[PDB]
Formats: C-alpha cells, structure tokens, sequence
C-alpha cells in the first residue's frame, strides 16, 4: 500500500 | 459484527490473519467499507505504524485499529485478546504516542469537521480524491466539489485543500484564493488531522494566496  | 481489513502486511502475515478469521467466524475483506469494524496493522513493538489510507479511513471511522500483535498473540493463546489492549498509539510521522484511534473511538458525538464545508481541489496522488472525501465526511465536514459551490453566508466554514506535489503547474494553487474566499491548505492538514484525530491550525498548512 502507499504510505503517506 | 466482525469485519476485518488489513495492511502493511505479508501473505504470509494474511494468511495468518485469515487463520485467526476463521477460527473465530470473522469476515475479511479487501476493501473497508462502513461494516468494516477492525483495521490490521503492521507495528513494531510498541504499536507505531505506518500511515496508510486504511490507518485514516479507520481512524476516521472510530473503528478498531488494532495492531498484528493482536493475531498472533490470539493465536498463540486459543483466543481473542480483547482489542482494547493492542492499539495503535501512533504512526512512523504524527508521533510514537499519540493516541490517534483511542480518541477516535472516544469521540463520534463530537467529530473533528464539525461545521466544516471542505472542497478537495485538484489533483492528488496514492490517494483517490473520493476516498479523501469520503475521509473528510467521516469526520463530519461537508464535500463540496466545485470552488464556487461554496455555501455562502456565514453558518458554515470553507476549506480549499490542495496537494502541492500533484501539481506540475505556473498559477495554480498559489492563486486559488482568486477564485474563491477559503484558506487554502495541503493534504497533510487532513491526515494530519485525522492521525491525530485533533483538528490541527490550519496556521502551519496555508498555503500562500496572492491578491
Ligand atoms: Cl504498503
Ligand atoms: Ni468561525
């Protein structure tokens, strides 16, 4: 998943 | 009743996740919904993790973020340790200790947009802008799609955020103030604010409006  | 999703994790880590469902009668998803009740994530040993879409949609949803350390140690003792006593207190960004889904959970008589109209505006990146927007209306703050379909008068208070980083452009964001009567703002006052779970200034996050 993307992190932010 | 229980519905779980996951993230951060390995198949290997899932499919230890998916015994635990099944030996306790627990949906698993790929997508969190509003039924989704519990938020898996990867932490280190003292519940940080990392912010990921699913950590906000959790929070944001006062449901269950709880750390993999609740699975296995289920799973290590034939039963479900009350979630209570595996939270995340905080993320690789906002702070080790910050109790960000504690609060959550402790507050949805009362949520962080109250009163607030917000316009997700321009493009985004790693984060579908419905799903910023779902985000936001969890919160209770109110979409608005267009710059100039704020509500105007006086009851409500407008909000413009922005992702910088999206934008590839000469006058875009600097002068969205031109188009509209709204602080400007990034993303992160968003997440941030949801980590958190505090409505955070918007102080450090405006973003420069020419005149
Ligand atoms: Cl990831
Ligand atoms: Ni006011």
């Amino acid at each position: 998943s993307p992190t932010f | 009743r229980m519905s779980m999703v996951v993230s951060g994790l390995t198949p290997e880590e899932f499919m230890l996740v998916y015994k635990f469902a099944r030996k306790h009668h627990i949906t698993l998803t790929n997508l969190i919904t509003e039924e989704t009740t519990h938020v898996v994530m990867k932490t280190d040993a003292e519940f940080v993790c990392e912010r990921t879409l699913k950590y906000f949609l959790g929070i944001a949803g006062g449901k269950w973020v709880v750390s993999y350390f609740w699975v296995t140690q289920s799973i290590k003792e034939r039963k479900m340790l009350n979630e209570h006593d595996f939270e995340v207190r905080g993320d690789v960004v906002n702070g080790r200790n910050h109790q960000g889904p504690k609060r959550a959970r402790e507050s949805q008589d009362r949520k962080i947009f109250r009163g607030l109209e917000i316009c997700c505006y321009g493009p985004f990146t790693n984060m579908p802008t419905d799903q910023l927007e779902w985000m936001v209306q969890l919160c209770g703050a109110s979409v608005v799609k267009e710059l100039s379909s704020f509500t105007l008068g006086t009851g409500v208070h407008p909000i413009v955020v922005v992702q910088p980083d999206a934008w590839t452009e000469d006058n875009g964001f600097h002068a969205i103030g031109q188009m509209c009567e709204a602080p400007v703002v990034t993303r992160e006052w968003v997440l941030d604010s949801v980590a958190l779970y505090q409505c955070q200034e918007l102080d450090t996050y405006l973003i420069p409006q020419i005149p």
